[PDB]
């Protein structure tokens, strides 16, 4: 990669790929309400690239083969087992929560790298701020020991506080019973095992904590339930948004140089992900991890530097 | 920070240290130490956390007062026989003040209270650069002005720095504090043989600098502060483990390995004199400062601590830090044993 | 001698660039080839040693130990599978190359000329032992075992360096010949007492002597079989070899200053043979047995008779073979049941009816059955110490009695009387352990026939 | 009695207790500045006049 | 093929490898010439 | 031991260093240096996940070249330093015959040293 | 596979601010993992001036 | 011995102990560092005058300008510490324990 | 300082006695004041009466060990009438370690102090008896 | 409400038999274990043991043994056949000795 100081000395600055379309728009919504429908609508209308939903195996998606690597490795999350039974003593709330946190952090870094590199701004759905609100309502249900929440508080304090928060946040409010009806419309039985008070506590924390703490960092527009498609109105509202507050007005160029040289090498981002605290619900001993690492070496397309990876090619190893 | 400004600050550190090496006037040496301080201050506080700010405060205070007490020693030298040639001094009192100024300068047993505190709250690059040039700048001066020093000064500070960097050192898992106490112990060794043969001191300076550069480069390859973070580096990658093994053992100084070679030559050209009990004391305390290296190795690569998933995530990204120059420094630093008669390459 | 050094090097990249089901045949075959290669060495004759360079030479003390080393490597390398064949390929390759580098420094050490070079190769002998026993130490205190290990061996072996540098710059260079032909006697000033004390105390630590044998039992009960065989045979007889050489200097004060160490060794020999009569952890009985035989070695070194040195080197080689074999048998039994304790695994005259033949044969060598070498060693040492004093034979014979009884207790405890009949998993004997026993006890009986080879310089 | 407990309490344990206690009184110093400079001052005085280095 | 949306590199760059091998051949030839001059100077003086 | 014509500036290899014998081709010390360079290139493959023994052959040839070169210059300097140390020693021998007197060889027909037997 | 490995409690024996516990070292808290404290935001208000009727 | 030099050296020990023992404010410590600077300046100037050491009579002003810019750096560091805290005591610095 | 350690060793040992014990108590007073000065610099007693108390304890104990060392030195030298051994000062170091353990009021510290102070004192007199210089040649 | 672990239940006790009843030493690869047996005998006994038995059963007179036998034979026959006493004491010549004096 052609970076460091030398790109910043050949190329004059990096603020030249700005603005009025190079921006971060972010749709935050409740589950099965604020989704890729309105996100793809505003991304296709406004002239601005799109990111799909942050799944389980996003990290497997973004490198080489975008097939999901089998869930012995990317797990042991089992999101359908979370919608089935969030009460197991094997521990499947918080392992999944750490995994989705890392997934959201990686795709946020990929988005911010695509913004600061050439533009032209992106949409995100259910960002990291919605992720902590999501977990705090999951704790309001009481599936998790509070020490594990203290761990989450710790990881959240360390990682988020080096980034720039996004520009605009579109909150979608849908009431409970409509989301209930929609998850009945989809018909997936693991999804059909959801309970409603969990969803209610999501709406509770998602109104009561998220909105006071954004507060003109991530300027918001709050929309109603059938206020969806509805594309012209939200495109129009972004067209006359009048960006008022936020740290994005203070970079000027130097923080942007630090963010370009920080968001690249994503492993430098993730050097705070495993802290550790050792959280007996979470961690993994030596033996299982060692056999899983050796089986991860046994894959035909992941082993020893995907650039120079033989047994896909590449006939440039200088004989 | 600008990258142009960092190239400027590196230019001024190099200018200051080359001034200390090259000049023959006393005013110029004091200018060299001051400009070394002024340039090295904004390499620290490279981030803006208050840890770096308090660290830089402590460093500025002790460094600047060492600078001024050095100037007191020079003006004593002109109170007596007055000329500005870096030579034998002309007062035991002036030499006493001057070596106490340099002992405050490079870190030493009465004076070492700022070394772990200056290293703990700074990033790795700042710690590396301050160890390299802030141990390299005074050694030229002491190598010059050795022929007029009361010996008990140098030998006292050497012995006591070796045993302080020993005994202090069994207690920290903050890796910057471990490396700082390692710096204290090796600087005791390198101060010791100043009045016997300074070729050994300068060879030890080379070996120590290359070793600490290897160690800090390995920490910069994967940012760690505790030993448990090194156990996660075990799980994520295996070759870092055997490097931590080899470089920790060459900090330990075992005779198959290249870190033993500075101990051995010191004991040789020390014991050709009537000093035998002082070598066996020094080498017993050199046995002492291997123990925290050994528990550190037991943490990293030999036993294995339990890991965390999201290492499963970090498997999908192959490594992408640049090392400045790691492997060259490593096998320059560790397989160097059959080149002991590259001793006399130096004088 | 570089004809032995350089294929031992080139056996190392061999093991790297072989693959799965391919490393093993290459390593074992070629290591046996090197065993024949150093069976070629034994030429040594008459007047002096034989000089393999301006740098290397071989005393006839060094020839049987060197041949024992190159014999003991392929045995070891076969012995250390089935407890790591299910680990990873890279870690297994690292293990084999670790042992080869170990053998390389042992050959470096035994064929030394300069005692400073001997010291460098002494601690280069040390550092692979550490890494093997800590990485495959296989029980919860391998930590403490390695820690005790390295600090006893270095902090004893540290001032030895200072004493040798002092001798270097008071008497010229350090050929063993120019250590000889130029050594002048050194009287009883207290500096001489401390110099002798430094050298002899470092090798005392490495034997062990009695007050410093709790170095040992952790470092053998929590080792894998390869490092245990290495440690016992090659390292303890390496320490004895070092004292056997450097006792050439400083004969005129060893009489006045050798009285406490002999008495420590004698009463500790009796106490160690007593303490291995009642312990559990069968693996450790061989360790305390080893301390008993090394105490007899130290008696033989500090008395300075040619009789004593002949007995000393025979006792060295025979005890090396006995202890290495018996460690391999105890590993066979631990592969059977996951115990390491003594009173658990019982029976076994019925089952595996020829494993007991090897137990019987090793137990009678450790008894010192009389045509064997170990009786030759013990007998000449007893002769030399009876010419030393008319009184010490109480201790030697009582050592013989208690040695008989614990060795027989090892035999008829675990392998006599009744199987506990809730075992039901032990397999009938593999070909491999039978091969390992065969490689131990053919050369011991073959030297029992013709032993004029293995006696020392004072033949 | 003899080998295990006394020989471990004479050769290792004395060393281990000495090193552990001396660590916990050398490096167990809380981080203020006035301590370090008073230590410098008493070191200068006790090196100049008491155990002299310039005489 | 097989690598979605980016390899960071993987096609061999051609300035760097040719530059390093050219300068390595240059440094070999320079030390050979210096060495041959040194042998000639030693034998010529003695 | 000190310069000894630091007057007479730093001078990495003096022009009086073109009388000594040079280190020959394939002398074993620089062969060791080249082995170290090969191993340096090999660990240089090994740090990152690029595969060992392959796909770095220009880097292996590079590290071999550079280390053998640097070792060659230092071997020449090393030989010079031992030569100047030997010649200064013999010059101080010949400069003063007054203080290193000739030990007349008391052969062993007359030299008395006692016995002290080890029984 | 019976080769022993240390546990969570072993790692927490090597965890904490300092290594050895004393009477005195309860107050040594662990450092922040980012080497960045959550500092005091001690600026409660801006400069508030009450220009009266002089 | 040109008697006054005794008093200026004793004044140097005055300024040095004032630099070392210091209770509350870092500013007093930094100003006593400045006083030490003045002491060295004056003593060296008296000796260079009475020596007529007239070629290199730069020592007073150049020693002065350098250690004054050191004091400037110290002022900025004290401003930074006072900015991220309330005060600039020697206390409220006991974090980052050795 | 060199003056008072020189005063201690200048006595033929030998018996010129009770000057030996006075010099040893002066050694003890000096060493106690040194180590107590570092301690009162590095503890901040508060109250200051505690600071004087701690320095008094350190000076008093080091002077006590000096006195007991000198007493059994003098007595063993007079009784054995063989002033050349280190064995009499081995008795010296063990007695000093025992009363160190007495004034700290635990016995294991007294035992290990007996052992190490005896070994160091035998080595001190023995090294004076052969002659091993202070810190240097520093020639070649 | 806690486990502290996540790994496999251990061990997995593989009988090395009960998939090969003919098996020699190591694991269940069928042919190369037979090669292990064949190499550790045929290059371990069939070329090492009996050849070493010959090679050390005899070689020349190790440390000059039978040389010394026949040399002592000839010397004692000479010292009988010329009358002088066998094994003269004082192995060095007392003409070439110098006692230091009182
Ligand atoms: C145990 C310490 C061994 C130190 C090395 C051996 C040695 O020479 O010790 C004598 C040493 C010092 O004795 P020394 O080696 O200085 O002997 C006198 C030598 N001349 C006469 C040349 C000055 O003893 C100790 O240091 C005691 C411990
Ligand atoms: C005749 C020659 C005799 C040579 C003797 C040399 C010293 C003896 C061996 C020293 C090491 C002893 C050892 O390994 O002790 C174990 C102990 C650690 O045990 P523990 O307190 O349980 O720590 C658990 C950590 N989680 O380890 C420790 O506490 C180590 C304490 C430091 C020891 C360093 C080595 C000795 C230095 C002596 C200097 C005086």
């Amino acid at each position: 990669l052609q970076y460091g100081p030398l790109a910043y000395i050949l190329g004059e600055k990096t603020t030249k790929k700005m603005t009025e379309n190079s921006k971060l728009i972010t749709v935050d919504g409740n589950i099965c309400s604020g989704k890729s429908k309105l996100a793809k609508e505003v991304a296709e209308k406004l002239g601005l690239k799109h990111f799909p939903e942050a799944g389980i195996h996003y990290a497997d998606s973004t490198t080489g083969d975008g097939k999901p690597l089998p869930v012995r490795f990317s797990g042991n999350c089992s999101l359908e087992k979370f919608y089935d039974d969030p009460k197991s003593n094997d521990g499947n709330s918080y392992r999944l929560q750490a995994w989705l946190y890392a997934s959201r952090l990686l795709q946020y870094a990929d988005a911010l790298e695509h913004l600061l590199s050439t533009g032209q701004g992106v949409v995100l759905e259910r960002s990291i701020y919605s992720d902590f609100v999501f977990l705090e309502a999951m704790y309001r249900q009481g599936f998790i020991r509070k020490q594990c929440v203290d761990h989450y508080n710790q990881v959240k304090k360390v990682t988020v506080c080096e980034y720039l928060p996004p520009h605009v946040v579109i909150y979608v409010d849908v009431p409970v019973s409509e989301v209930q009806s929609r998850i009945q419309k989809k018909g997936n039985p693991h999804e059909m095992k959801i309970t409603s008070a969990y969803l209610q506590d999501i709406e509770n924390v998602y109104k009561g904590t998220f909105l006071p703490e954004m507060s003109e960092k991530c300027e918001v527009l709050q929309y109603s339930a059938w206020e969806a498609e509805d594309a012209e109105k939200v495109v129009e509202d972004i067209q006359y948004l009048k960006y008022d507050k936020g740290p994005w007005l203070d970079q000027d160029d130097r923080k942007l140089h630090n963010l370009r040289m920080l968001v690249q090498d994503k492993l430098e981002v993730l050097n705070y992900t495993s802290i550790p605290v050792f959280l007996p619900e979470v961690t993994i001993g030596a033996h299982q991890s060692d056999r899983v690492f050796q089986e991860f070496t046994e894959l035909p397309g992941r082993k020893y530097r995907a650039g120079y990876n033989e047994d896909v090619g590449d006939k440039w190893i200088w004989l | 920070m600008n990258p142009i400004i960092l190239i400027i600050i590196l230019m001024t550190v190099m200018l200051g240290t080359i001034i200390v090496m090259i000049s023959t006037h006393w005013l110029l040496i004091w200018i060299g130490f001051e400009m070394n301080m002024l340039a090295i201050i904004p390499i620290m506080m490279k981030k803006h956390n208050p840890r770096a700010t308090e660290a830089s405060t402590k460093y500025f205070l002790t460094q600047s007062t060492a600078s001024m007490l050095l100037m007191m020693a020079i003006i004593i030298n002109l109170m007596f026989s007055g000329q500005w040639t870096v030579m034998k001094l002309f007062n035991p009192m002036a030499s006493m003040l001057m070596t106490m100024a340099l002992a405050m300068k490079l870190g030493m047993a009465p004076f070492h209270f700022w070394v772990p505190e200056v290293t703990q709250g700074i990033p790795l690059s700042s710690g590396l650069i301050l160890l390299t040039w802030q141990k390299l700048a005074p050694m030229s001066v002491l190598y010059q002005i050795l022929p007029s020093i009361n010996l008990d000064l140098i030998l006292t500070l050497s012995i006591l720095s070796i045993t302080i960097g020993g005994w202090g050192g069994l207690n920290q898992t903050q890796l910057r504090k471990i490396m700082a106490y390692s710096s204290i112990a090796h600087m005791g060794w390198m101060t010791a043989v100043l009045l016997y043969n300074p070729t050994m001191t300068l060879l030890n300076l080379i070996i120590y600098i290359i070793m600490t550069s290897t160690m800090f480069t390995l920490f910069m390859a994967n940012s760690t502060t505790t030993t448990l973070s090194l156990s996660h580096t075990w799980n994520k990658a295996p070759i870092m483990t055997i490097l931590v093994l080899i470089t920790l053992l060459s900090m330990g100084g075992l005779p198959p390995l290249s870190g033993f070679m500075p101990k051995w030559m010191i004991i040789q050209e020390m014991t050709k004199n009537d000093s035998i009990i002082l070598p066996t004391l020094m080498a017993i305390t050199a046995l002492l400062n291997l123990y925290f290296y050994m528990r550190l190795t037991y943490s990293t690569a030999l036993t294995m601590f339990p890991s965390t998933n999201n290492m499963k995530m970090k498997w999908q990204f192959p490594t992408t830090k640049r090392m400045t120059l790691l492997p060259t420094m490593t096998v320059l630093s560790t397989m160097l044993l059959p080149l002991t008669p590259i001793l006399s390459i130096l004088e | 001698m570089l004809k032995y050094i350089i294929p031992t090097m080139m056996l190392m990249p061999l093991t790297w660039l072989s693959k799965n089901s391919m490393i093993w045949i290459n390593t074992t075959l070629h290591s046996l080839l090197i065993s024949l290669t150093s069976l070629l060495l034994l030429n040594q004759f008459g007047d002096n040693s034989l000089n393999f360079s301006l740098t290397f030479f071989s005393d006839s003390l060094s020839t049987p130990l060197l041949i024992l080393t190159m014999w003991l490597l392929p045995l070891m390398l076969m012995a250390s599978q089935h407890h790591l064949s299910k680990e990873n390929l890279a870690r297994k390759k690292l293990f084999i190359s670790m042992l080869i580098l170990l053998q390389l420094f042992l050959i470096m050490t035994f064929t030394a000329t300069e005692l400073i070079f001997f010291y460098i190769m002494f601690e280069a002998t040390l550092v692979p032992t550490l890494i093997i026993i800590t990485r495959w130490g296989n029980q919860t205190e391998r930590l403490n075992a390695g820690l005790y290990f390295l600090f006893y061996t270095l902090a004893g072996s540290l001032p030895l360096l200072v004493a040798l540098i002092y001798i270097q710059n008071t008497m010229g260079s350090l050929n063993f010949l120019i250590l000889q032909y130029w050594v002048q006697p050194m009287p009883n000033s207290w500096s001489n007492t401390f110099m002798w004390l430094a050298c002899m105390m470092a090798f005392m630590v490495k034997m062990p002597l009695y007050g410093l044998h709790l170095w040992l039992p952790k470092a053998h009960v929590e080792a894998p079989i390869a490092g245990s065989m290495v440690l016992a045979a090659i390292l303890l007889k390496l320490g004895g070899y070092g004292m056997m050489r450097i006792t050439l200097l400083l004969n005129p004060i060893t009489d006045f200053m050798a009285y406490p160490f002999i008495m420590l060794s004698l009463w500790g020999m009796i106490m160690t043979s007593s303490i291995c009569l009642r312990q559990t952890d069968l693996k450790s009985l061989i360790a305390y047995s080893s301390v008993s035989h090394m105490a007899l070695v130290i008696v033989a070194i500090l008395i300075q008779t040619p009789w004593s040195y002949m007995g000393a080197t025979a006792l060295m080689i025979a005890h090396g073979l006995t202890s290495s074999m018996l460690f391999c048998l105890a590993n066979s039994n631990y592969e059977r049941v996951h115990s390491r304790t003594m009173i658990l695994a019982r029976g076994l005259q019925t089952l595996l009816p020829l494993m007991a033949a090897w137990w019987l044969l090793a137990s009678l060598t450790n008894l010192a059955l009389p045509p064997s070498i170990n009786l030759i060693g013990e007998l000449f040492v007893v002769m030399s110490t009876f010419s030393w004093s008319n009184i010490t034979i109480i201790l030697m014979g009582l050592n013989m009695v208690i040695t008989a009884l614990y060795s027989l207790y090892m035999l008829i405890t675990t392998q006599r009387g009744k199987h506990t009949h809730h075992i039901n998993n032990i397999l009938p004997s593999f070909t491999r352990e039978n091969a390992l026993m065969s490689l131990h006890m053919l050369p011991l009986l073959l030297l029992s026939l013709n032993p004029k080879i293995i006696l020392g310089p004072l033949y | 009695l003899l080998d295990l407990i006394w020989l471990e309490t004479i050769l290792p344990k004395t060393i281990s207790l000495a090193q552990m206690k001396m660590s916990t009184t050398i490096t167990s110093q809380k981080g203020l500045i006035k301590l370090y400079f008073l230590s410098f001052l008493i070191t200068i005085l006790i090196s100049t006049t008491l155990l002299n280095f310039h005489e | 093929k097989f690598y979605i949306q980016e390899p960071p590199h993987g096609s061999p760059n051609w300035l760097k490898v040719g530059l390093t091998l050219g300068t390595s051949a240059f440094l070999w030839i320079y030390l050979i010439k210096q060495h041959n001059e040194d042998v000639l100077e030693y034998k010529r003086r003695n | 031991m000190t310069g000894r014509q630091a007057r007479a500036p730093l001078q990495f290899l003096p022009d009086e260093a073109r009388s000594l014998p040079p280190p020959k081709l394939t002398d074993p010390r620089l062969a060791y240096i080249g082995f170290l360079g090969y191993c340096s290139g090999l660990i240089d493959n090994a740090i990152r996940r690029r595969p060992v023994l392959s796909a770095g052959l220009h880097r292996q040839f590079l590290y071999i070249t550079s280390f053998v070169f640097v070792g060659y210059y230092l071997l020449k300097r090393q030989d010079y330093m031992y030569a100047v140390r030997d010649h200064d020693m013999f010059s101080y021998i010949k400069s003063h015959p007054e203080d290193f007197p000739e030990k007349d060889k008391k052969t062993y027909r007359e030299v008395f040293e006692e016995f002290h037997p080890v029984r | 596979a019976r080769q022993w490995q240390p546990d969570v409690e072993w790692a927490e024996q090597y965890g904490g601010a300092v290594m050895y516990p004393t009477k005195e070292t309860a107050h040594w808290k662990p450092p922040p993992w980012n080497d960045v404290d959550p500092p005091k935001d001690t600026l409660v208000s801006n400069l508030t001036l009450n220009f009266g009727p002089q | 011995m040109s008697l006054v030099y005794m008093n200026i050296m004793m004044a140097f020990t005055v300024s040095l102990t004032g630099l070392l023992m210091y209770r509350s404010h870092l500013m007093s410590s930094l100003l006593c560092l400045e006083g030490m600077m003045l002491s060295l300046f004056i003593l060296a100037t008296l000796m260079i005058l009475n020596s007529h050491f007239t070629l290199a009579s730069m020592m007073p002003i150049i020693l002065l300008v350098f250690a004054a810019c050191e004091a400037a750096l110290g002022l900025s560091l004290l401003v930074m510490v006072s900015n991220t805290y309330g005060t600039d005591y020697v206390q409220n610095l006991n974090l980052l324990q050795c | 300082a060199k003056t008072l350690l020189h005063q201690y060793w200048d006595i033929p040992e030998g018996t010129e006695c009770h000057r030996k014990t006075y010099a040893a108590t002066s050694i003890g007073g000096a060493s106690g004041l040194v180590v107590s000065a570092y301690s009162v610099a590095l503890k901040t007693p508060t109250s200051f009466l505690e600071g004087v108390a701690r320095t008094g304890r350190y000076t008093f104990t080091a002077a006590a060990i000096g006195a007991i060392f000198g007493l059994t030195s003098c007595i063993s030298a007079q009784v054995r009438e063989k002033p050349d051994d280190p064995l009499n000062y081995l008795i010296g170091g063990c007695a000093g370690g025992l009363t160190l353990g007495a004034r700290t009021r635990s016995y294991g510290i007294g035992a290990a102090a007996c052992a190490y102070m005896g070994l160091t004192a035998a080595l001190v007199k023995m090294g004076q008896l052969e002659g091993w210089k202070v810190f240097a040649e520093p020639k070649v | 409400p806690t486990l502290r672990w996540q790994e496999d239940p251990e061990p997995e006790d593989e009988n090395l038999y009960e998939k090969n009843p003919d098996s020699h030493g190591y694991d269940k690869d069928p042919a190369v274990d037979v090669w292990n047996m064949r190499v550790v005998f045929f290059f371990g006994f069939s070329i090492v043991l009996v050849l070493g038995s010959t090679f050390v059963a005899y070689l020349p007179d190790y440390r000059m043994q039978e040389w010394a036998r026949r040399e002592a034979e000839r010397l004692v026959k000479y010292r009988e056949a010329h009358g002088l006493p066998l094994m003269e004491s004082n192995c060095f010549d007392p003409s070439k000795i110098q006692l230091p004096e009182d």
